[PDB]
């Protein structure tokens, strides 16, 4: 192989290492900063839910997992548990004052539901460029 | 100081230091050379 | 050239939008203002650490900014309508920024962090795919911690100023929003709480049935990992 292809063939399986590394970093982190085991699971576990997601929007418009498609599954990482973290950092915190387990969650959903459509349509408005890309470049810009 | 007894009321947070020192030594054990002996032998040039 | 000159009027318009929403959520001149203050400061002020590291205006980096627009606002609009709420609640402007930031001070920097933790593996990668995972990671993770800096400091400071309280009288430039724009506010506001009160009774039903959906997500797990089959691989694009 050369040129291109010869970089194509070198290259090893760089998602099967970064992949479950980073998620194996943010679960570290979300059970050192709030004191469980389990608590990150709670987070942890949407993130097999955005690939499954992201991965449905490329295979409609046939598309095929490059590097920008690879790229938008790692910020997509990162932002599925952002929205996890607002719902569970508040429902510890109510079960803390004393409320139930299902009282907790529910109120803790309640107060949350309007900063998480803000920024989940924040940044969604944020993509509306990337989709209705047009002019050069808008082949890897719509990919991503 | 406190730093200490910060981590006795949060085994987990400790737990988690120490592991994360762990797991990353593992990773790099395969990315260093292997040799009998540092950079000591001095670079020569022959001309024939 | 020219896809240089396009992926930074993508970054402006993606700005217009991000911007668009965030006047439609808060409504008020007062307070939209503090999110947009952390656009350019996190943005412009990313380019410093790229000299740093030796990076590029290339288009993948440039790219980054661009997906980098609507995530920078996130922790500056989670301050605003907190401390926006405390105030409906009776607070005073100062009292509600203090109250607002004992509770979002956590999660602020715990997003950080754990968006920070994502994008750390991609720094120590090589070769080809290893430099373009770098651009991005590298770009969204300082825009992401300036964000996140700006907003535990600048956004508090500035919420305590010009934030009033409830039933205050309105400004020559509110009354001026009021009638150009309240006519989409008030229909918005309004679906916005009829959409909100049906999706609570919809959590409190899907509450009781834990078993159904934790069933049902064991189908999608086993989906996600299916569709990393389904969908050939490739490595770069071709383009026109």
């Amino acid at each position: 192989w050369t040129d291109l292809s010869f970089q194509q063939a070198t290259q090893g399986n760089t998602a099967l290492i970064v992949f479950p590394v980073a998620v194996l970093l943010a679960f570290l982190v979300l059970a050192a900063l709030y004191e469980s085991w389990t608590l990150p699971l709670a987070v942890i576990l949407i993130v097999p839910m955005t690939m499954l997601s992201a991965l449905f929007g490329v295979w409609l418009t046939g598309g095929d997992n490059n590097v920008f498609v690879q790229v938008g599954l790692v910020v997509l990482m990162g932002l599925a548990c952002k929205n996890a973290i607002l719902i569970v950092e508040f429902a510890r915190e109510l079960e803390i004052q004393g409320k139930g387990i299902m009282e907790a969650a529910l109120e803790a959903c309640r107060l949350r539901l309007r900063p998480i459509v803000m920024t989940s349509i924040a940044f969604i408005a944020g993509t509306i460029p990337l989709i209705l890309g047009h002019g050069a470049g808008a082949e890897v810009r719509g990919v991503t | 100081m406190d730093f200490s007894r910060f981590f006795i009321d949060r085994p987990i947070f400790a737990a988690v230091l120490s592991i994360l020192i762990f797991i990353t030594g593992l990773i790099a054990i395969p990315l260093l050379p292997v040799s009998e002996y540092p950079d000591v032998v001095p670079p020569s040039v022959q001309v024939r | 050239r020219d896809s240089i000159r396009a992926v930074v009027q993508t970054l402006l318009e993606a700005v217009v939008l991000v911007v668009l929403v965030v006047i439609l959520f808060l409504q008020t001149w007062r307070a939209s203002i503090i999110p947009l203050i952390a656009v350019p400061v996190s943005v412009v002020g990313t380019f410093s650490i790229l000299y740093l590291l030796g990076f590029s205006l290339n288009t993948l980096s440039l790219f980054g900014l661009v997906l980098a627009i609507g995530i920078v606002v996130d922790d500056a609009i989670v301050v605003v309508e907190n401390v926006e709420r405390n105030i409906e609640e009776g607070l005073a402007p100062l009292a509600a920024a203090h109250q607002a930031m004992r509770e979002v001070s956590g999660p602020i920097i715990a997003i950080a962090l754990v968006l920070c933790a994502v994008f750390v593996p991609m720094a120590f990668l090589s070769g080809v795919t290893g430099q373009f995972y770098k651009q991005f990671a590298v770009t969204i993770a300082i825009s992401t911690v300036i964000s996140a800096i700006n907003s535990l400091t600048l956004s508090p400071a500035l919420a305590a100023l010009l934030l009033k309280p409830h039933g205050a009288k309105k400004d020559l430039p509110t009354r001026l929003i009021d009638r150009l724009f309240g006519w989409i506010f008030r229909p918005f506001n309004r679906f916005f709480l009829r959409s909100s009160n049906g999706y609570q009774g919809l959590v409190s039903k899907t509450l009781g049935r834990r078993g159904a959906v934790f069933a049902v997500y064991l189908l999608l797990l086993c989906a996600a990992g299916v569709m990393f089959k389904v969908v050939p691989g490739g490595f770069i694009p071709t383009q026109d």
